[PDB]
């Protein structure tokens, strides 16, 4: 009843302090969001932009933001219309409201994916073990109709199908797209939109450190130097006759 | 009047006599650093706090936004967040050591210096209380649901109380403006108070290791603490930036990456590791305002420590059976910080009350006890 | 909720008064089969499964 | 038998002030009992109580102890300011239940 | 706030000190320092140490009998058919 | 006699004690920041947008 | 009497230049001034940074 | 800088409720230096002429 | 208060018309500020009159 599988730990090219993100990974697993999961989940704190100079060139993003129609106005008479997208624009919300999403996903809500990797004990190793970990129940055990079995989720039975499968689409970069290729990207992707400043964190981080050692050796001296006068100190007792 | 500036103008006269010429034990060991760490705690915090006011908003629609705003479009957002968050920690860490040398070499005999002292923790952690539901994640919410539901416990005015707390049925959106501007303000009390801490404590001077008075050897704080301190600063300073640049989420809980759900309770709702202690506390009696007069009781008994100290010393130096209580102390809040992370369910809920009940002990009857005992194998 | 069978019978069987709040399943009831309650747990104010 | 005297023994070298060099008595906390006490000692034994003193701090801030050869004995330890303490509390009482009508 | 001149009643005591500058800042590291940090060391590790360890079995037990309580006892389905 | 000379002309004179440090603070940043930059890149060559660029950076279509 | 005063001996932890009583301690001294100043200046200059 | 963007906006807002909820209280702390300065001396008076013969 | 362009003037609003003394309160604030510089002239001519300004 109170039983949990707890995913193992992947060697990310992300996981050493020093460690930045694999761009190449961060840019297949975009492509893996846009065409896979936006399908049911949103990323409401991402913008188009945010892909320039990071995955994308900036031609790139406009011309990915120019797919899709957003929604603006109101117009000359109070209309709302619609337009082409905007590199300003955040990505597409696939429903109106949980409501709308839950009604067209048995009553289950696809939750946002902004911050998924910082908000499940885990990170991207659960996420990769969630979506390469689907299999058939244990003896004794019965998933209701509408969710499906899978030993990583709590509780074991997930309302979301198994989402990805081998070349369930080709990566324009000519990468093998195998289910867990495909996983092991739009994780990395994640880890990026969770943490956009990752990769600057750790370069500040480095510097941080060689500073930090440096200074704390040069005050450690002087403190030192100032108090080796008390340090070395003699002293004696001299009453009269 | 005088030949030197330094002595002689109203206001630098001030800083002389409190951090140049102000005379220190030679003694003091890094134990005393904490005092100094903690005034730079918070400066810092209200720095960074200010920084993160600025692009805040106050709001049940836009709080959780507002911060991720900050963490993704201000420049620099998310090292000022990640600075003001674990700077929290940072802050507990050095008020829980500076409160254990107190106790351990008994600076508590400085009754005002000590009682103001007491009274600068609990406006930290109201203040870290407050703060913590800003962003309105799921902990936060729930949390702030938590404790704010504790004070219903006091007989007949409870909930009044914290209805007019919350200003209406639940904790919401007035609870969230409410709740900004006292996280904005307490801090300044605490800025204040500090003061009056060190306006008590000068009058006596620092206590120092061996618990004997040092006027016969002491020393200008300048350079000699000035310098110490600074050391201190950067010593717990690496940890401090290591832990904001290479975990900055080592001590939170993922769920309060989640915009509060009104309708959904998390599964395991845990307070941040500095309340673990208290919340273990709170848990051990199975009635609900048992367990908020076991709460109330496990801070303010830091006001009864002055008049249980039985010792005709003055520190714990030259006492090893308090220092082997001392420690038993320690490691009885390190159970507690342990069992307050895990769900009441066998083992953890008696061994909860065993910590509880023996943290209690020590405090109120081992400690005067063991120091009227050593008094006699000392032949006084 | 819509209560069934063994939500109405099992009820009114387990002790009429022995409880914090001594009452029969029936007190708090217009309708056996339905029973509306403020999901909120009167202890600290968190909400039941 | 020896029973108490055994252990004040083995108190007295754990405490271990007499490592710094350090009486019983030079370390007793200075409370107002004990302040007018110091006030009574002879000159001699005040100032051989301030070296001491002084002296002990000094290896306090240096984090060292005296050479095991000047550790004060358990029956060496002279017990100075006990009988001026003690007769400093009989009469503070005295006055105290005096002015109890 | 001023302090120094009037706090005690010092005789007959003569106090040497050295500049910093004609001095080592961290002197005699192996034949003092270390051998120090030993004595301090050793002298607290029996006072500290134990409750500590105390603390960790504790742990180490509560820990491990929890998840042991998770576990399925094999003779609660021996006549189950 | 570095530490001889560098003591009589900057660290003698406060004045020159205070030009050294910002000079030293100057040429140091440039130093550090580049150093740094460099072990940075280095340790993660083929993964930064500065490695990846110039596949896309104008090269279809 | 004072004239049976003398200042101990600082061996243990006279700098090396200084450690002999027949030399002119001032040859040493810009060196020893120099460095530890030398440290002095390069944590302002870490700390500007 | 000040405005936080290209003209008076939101984010000049929110940082202007931070410094009016702020500045007060520099006045509150101004206004003990200012007192502390005063009682050097204590009051003048109407008439310009020492009062210490008559406090 | 929300300090957020889009509901500060109607948090205002709300203050004054659903808070309780709502209203009030904001007078006695927008008010206390003239009375403010009121005393603050007349604190500064008292000044410059008696010659304090020495
Ligand atoms: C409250 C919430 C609790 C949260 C968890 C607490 C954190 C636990 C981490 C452990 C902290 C590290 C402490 C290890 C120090 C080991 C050490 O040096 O001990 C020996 C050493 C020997 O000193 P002397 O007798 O003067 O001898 C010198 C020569 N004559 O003792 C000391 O350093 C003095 C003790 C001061 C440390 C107190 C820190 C404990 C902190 C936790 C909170 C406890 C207090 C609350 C009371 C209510
Ligand atoms: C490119 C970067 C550009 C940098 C621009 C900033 C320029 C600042 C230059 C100011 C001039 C500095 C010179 C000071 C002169 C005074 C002096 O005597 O030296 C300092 C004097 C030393 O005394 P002596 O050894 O006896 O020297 C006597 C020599 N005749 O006092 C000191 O030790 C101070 C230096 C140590 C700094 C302590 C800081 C350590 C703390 C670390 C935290 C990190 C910083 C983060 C800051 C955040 C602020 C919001
Ligand atoms: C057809 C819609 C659909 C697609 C396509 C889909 N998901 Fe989901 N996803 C869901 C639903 C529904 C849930 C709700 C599961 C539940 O709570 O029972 C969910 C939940 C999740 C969760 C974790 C929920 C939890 O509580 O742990 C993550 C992570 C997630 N999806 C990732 C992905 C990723 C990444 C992809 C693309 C590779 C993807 N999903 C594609 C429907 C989908
Ligand atoms: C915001 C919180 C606090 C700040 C900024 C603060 C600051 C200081 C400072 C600057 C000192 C002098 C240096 C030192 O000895 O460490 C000091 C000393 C002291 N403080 Fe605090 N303090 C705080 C909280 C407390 C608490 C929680 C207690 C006790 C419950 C306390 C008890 C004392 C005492 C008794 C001393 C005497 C030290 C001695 O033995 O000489 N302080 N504090
Ligand atoms: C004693 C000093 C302070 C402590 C202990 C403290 C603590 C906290 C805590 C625990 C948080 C939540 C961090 C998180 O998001 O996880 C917080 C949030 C916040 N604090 Fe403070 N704070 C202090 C002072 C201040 C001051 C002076 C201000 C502003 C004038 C301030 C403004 C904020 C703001 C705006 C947030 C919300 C944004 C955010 O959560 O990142 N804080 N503070
Ligand atoms: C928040 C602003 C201020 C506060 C709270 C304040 C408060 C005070 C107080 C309490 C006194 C003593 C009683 C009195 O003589 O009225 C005083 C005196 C004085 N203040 Fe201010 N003051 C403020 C602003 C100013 C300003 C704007 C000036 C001048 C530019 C000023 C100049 C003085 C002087 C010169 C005195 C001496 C009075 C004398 O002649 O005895 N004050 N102020
Ligand atoms: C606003 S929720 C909250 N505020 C903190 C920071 C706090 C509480 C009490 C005292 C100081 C600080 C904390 O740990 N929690 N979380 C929490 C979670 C579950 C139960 C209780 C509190
Ligand atoms: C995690 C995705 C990072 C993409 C950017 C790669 C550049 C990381 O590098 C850092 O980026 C910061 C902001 O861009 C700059 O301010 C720093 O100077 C730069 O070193
Ligand atoms: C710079 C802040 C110094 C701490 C304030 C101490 C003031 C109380 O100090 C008293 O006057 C003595």
């Amino acid at each position: 009843g109170e039983l949990e599988l707890h995913p193992p730990a992947f060697p990310w090219s992300h996981g050493g302090p020093l460690s930045a993100l694999d761009h190449s990974s961060v840019r297949r697993g975009f492509q893996v969001y846009k065409q896979v999961c936006s399908a049911c989940h949103s990323m409401d704190y991402v913008a188009f932009r945010n892909l320039i100079g990071v995955t994308h060139t900036e031609a790139e993003a406009k011309a990915l933001a120019e797919e899709v129609e957003v929604q603006d106005g109101p117009d000359e008479n109070g209309e709302l219309f619609m337009r082409p997208g905007k590199i300003s624009d955040y990505f597409p919300k696939p429903y109106p409201n949980p409501e709308a999403a839950r009604a067209a996903n048995n009553g289950a809500l696809p939750p946002d994916l902004s911050y998924i990797v910082n908000a499940r004990h885990g990170g991207e190793d659960y996420v990769f073990s969630l979506l390469t970990g689907y299999c058939d129940p244990p003896a004794g055990v019965v998933v209701r109709e509408g969710l499906h079995y899978n030993p990583y989720f709590p509780g074991q039975a997930i309302g979301m199908a198994p989402p990805i499968y081998n070349e369930i689409l080709e990566y324009d970069d000519g990468t093998p797209a195998t289910m867990s290729q495909i996983a092991k990207d739009v994780c990395t992707f994640l880890r990026w939109a969770a943490e956009p400043e990752h990769d600057q964190r750790k370069r500040m981080g480095l510097k941080m450190l060689l500073i930090s050692a440096l200074l704390t050796s040069l005050l450690y001296y002087m403190k030192r130097h100032k108090w080796s006068v008390l340090k070395s100190r003699k002293m004696a007792y001299r009453p009269p006759k | 009047m005088a030949p030197n500036i330094r002595k002689s103008h109203p206001l630098l006269k001030m800083i002389n006599n409190s951090l140049i010429d102000l005379p220190a034990p030679s003694n003091i060991s890094a134990w005393w650093n904490f005092g100094s760490l903690l005034a730079v705690c918070l400066m810092t915090q209200i720095l960074t706090g200010l920084l993160l006011a600025m692009h805040y908003t106050a709001d049940t629609s836009l709080a959780f936004s507002s911060v991720a705003h900050t963490c993704r479009n201000v420049q620099y957002g998310w090292l000022i967040r990640n600075l003001h968050a674990n700077g929290a920690s940072f802050f507990f860490i050095c008020i829980f050591l500076h409160i254990g040398r107190g106790l351990y070499y008994g600076s508590y005999l400085y009754k005002e210096t000590w009682n103001t002292g007491v009274i600068l923790l609990l406006t930290l952690m109201a203040t870290a209380f407050v703060g913590y539901v800003l962003p309105w994640g799921q902990m936060s919410f729930w949390g702030a649901t938590v404790i704010t539901n504790l004070f219903s416990a006091i007989p007949y005015i409870g909930h009044t109380l914290v209805e007019w707390a919350w200003g209406g049925f639940s904790v919401d959106n007035p609870t969230l403006t409410r709740f900004f501007a006292l996280h904005f303000l307490l801090p300044f009390a605490i800025a204040g108070i500090t003061i009056i801490h060190l306006t008590f404590l000068h009058e006596s001077g620092s206590n120092n290791p061996l618990g004997i008075s040092s006027d016969s050897d002491k020393i200008p704080f300048h350079p000699y603490y000035s310098f110490k301190d600074i050391l201190g600063l950067t010593l717990m300073l690496t940890p401090f930036l290591t832990l904001a640049l290479f975990s900055p989420n080592l001590l939170g809980d993922p769920e309060n990456f989640t915009p509060a759900n009104p309708l959904v309770t998390p599964p395991h709702i845990k307070p941040e590791w500095y309340f673990l202690f208290a919340y273990a506390i709170l848990r051990s009696i199975p009635n609900k305002l048992g367990g908020v007069l076991a709460l109330a009781a496990s801070v303010l008994i830091l006001f009864l420590i002055p008049f249980l100290h039985k010792s005709k010393q003055r520190t714990m130096t030259f006492r090893p059976l308090s220092q082997t209580l001392f420690w038993l102390l320690v490691a009885n809040l390190l159970i507690l910080t342990w069992i307050g992370s895990q769900p009441v369910e066998h083992p953890f809920i008696i061994i909860g009350q065993m910590a509880s009940l023996s943290y209690f002990t020590i405090l109120l009857i081992l400690f005067p006890t063991i120091g009227t005992l050593e008094n006699k194998m000392l032949n006084y | 909720r819509h209560r069934t069978q063994a939500e109405i019978n099992q009820e009114a069987e387990v002790d009429v008064s022995k409880l914090r709040d001594p009452q029969h399943d029936l007190d708090r009831v217009k309708k056996p089969e339905w029973v509306i309650l403020v999901g909120v747990c009167t202890h600290l104010g968190c909400v039941p499964i | 038998g020896r029973l108490m005297d055994r252990i004040r023994k083995w108190y007295y070298n754990a405490a271990g002030f007499n490592k710094y060099g350090l009486m019983r008595d030079d370390t007793l906390y200075e409370d107002d009992d004990v302040k007018e006490a110091l006030k009574r000692l002879p000159e001699d034994l005040y100032n051989e109580r301030m070296f001491r003193i002084k002296r002990a701090l000094d290896l306090s801030l240096k984090h060292r102890i005296l050479p095991k050869e000047q550790w004060v004995k358990y029956e060496e330890d002279k017990p100075y300011l006990e009988p001026y303490l003690k007769e400093v509390i009989r009469e503070r009482l005295e006055r105290e239940a005096w002015n109890k009508k | 706030g001023i302090h120094f001149g009037n706090l005690a009643r010092v005789r007959h005591i003569i106090t040497y000190s050295l500049s910093p500058f004609e001095q080592r800042a961290i002197p005699n590291i192996f034949s003092d320092a270390l051998p120090n940090v030993w004595r301090r060391f050793s002298s607290q590790v029996f006072k500290v140490a134990p409750p500590f360890l105390g603390a960790y079995l504790l742990y180490s037990w509560g820990t491990q009998e929890f998840e042991r309580l998770k576990r399925k006892n094999p003779a609660d389905y021996e006549n189950d058919q | 006699a570095l530490l001889r000379q560098a003591y009589s002309a900057l660290f003698r004179r406060t004045s020159t004690f205070a030009l050294t440090v910002v000079l030293g603070a100057v040429l140091f940043e440039r130093a550090f920041d580049q150093g740094a930059d460099a072990i940075f890149e280095h340790l993660n060559e083929g993964k930064l947008w500065k490695h990846i660029k110039h596949k896309y950076e104008a090269s279809e279509e | 009497v004072h004239n049976d005063v003398t200042v101990p001996d600082f061996s243990a932890y006279r700098r090396e230049d200084v450690m002999d009583a027949t030399t002119s301690s001032q040859t040493s001294s810009e060196d020893r001034k120099g460095f530890s100043y030398l440290v002095t200046a390069t944590a302002c200059v870490a700390t500007a940074y």
